[PDB]
């Protein structure tokens, strides 16, 4: 399973399990393009956030509920999103994702 | 060592 694989790969499993994890499969210029995009709130109030005009190429990783460390299983799902990340210091540049739209 | 836009990148980037 490619989350298991990445997740494992990108040290996001390799001392804990993380819950949930989203992979942009878009080019990482267009990714920090989008601090310049639509700027709406994020969930944590602040409004400093900006959704994708296009959607993205992602893949949800979901933990399902039967694993635990050292074992965690995740559930892939692709999909064509609009990305939300919250930008932040010069260059603005997304430090934080924060929902697909 | 690792600052929250280069985490960001590792964490989630995958062109």
């Amino acid at each position: 399973n490619y989350c298991n694989q990445m997740m494992k790969s990108r040290n996001l499993t390799k001392d804990r399990c993380k819950p949930v994890n989203t992979f942009v499969h878009e080019s990482l210029a267009d990714v920090q393009a989008v601090c310049s995009q639509k700027n709406v709130a994020c969930k944590n109030g602040q409004t400093n956030c900006y959704q994708s005009y296009s959607t993205m190429s992602i893949t949800d990783c979901r933990e399902t509920g039967s694993s635990k460390y050292p074992n965690c299983a995740y559930k892939t799902t692709q999909a064509n999103k609009h990305i939300i990340v919250a930008c932040e210091g010069n260059p603005y540049v997304p430090v934080h994702f924060d929902a697909s739209v | 060592k690792e600052t929250a836009a280069a985490k960001f990148e590792r964490q989630h980037m995958d062109s």
